């Protein structure tokens, strides 16, 4: 199944994970048909680390919507919050 | 080509 997760992460002074997707980007590694911005991957010892995990799917950040936001203004968004970065993910979970 | 954050 999903569910939607509020994630708190400190700049310091990057995020510590990486993104791809988007609308107008390339896609991304865990589902062809979604134009979405996914987490592919985390620092493991970065302020992402047990908080995140690739596959990830940013809905939100700072109160920003990431629902169909295209790759550069995503790309944009992150990189130009300072200190906390309040995100909600959306994470598939075992059934 | 992902992008680190």
């Amino acid at each position: 199944g999903s569910m939607e997760i509020r994630v708190r992460v400190e700049k310091d002074p990057e995020l510590g994970f990486s993104i791809s997707g988007g609308v107008g980007g390339r896609g991304n590694p865990f589902r062809p048909d979604d134009d979405g911005i996914f987490v592919t991957r985390v620092q493991p010892e970065g302020p992402a680390s047990k908080l995140l995990q690739p596959g990830d799917k940013i809905i939100q950040a700072n109160g920003y919507s990431f629902i169909n936001i295209e790759h550069g203004q995503a790309v944009s968004l992150l990189k130009t919050f300072q200190n906390t970065v309040e995100l909600i993910i959306v994470r598939e979970v075992s059934s | 080509l992902d992008v680190p954050v």
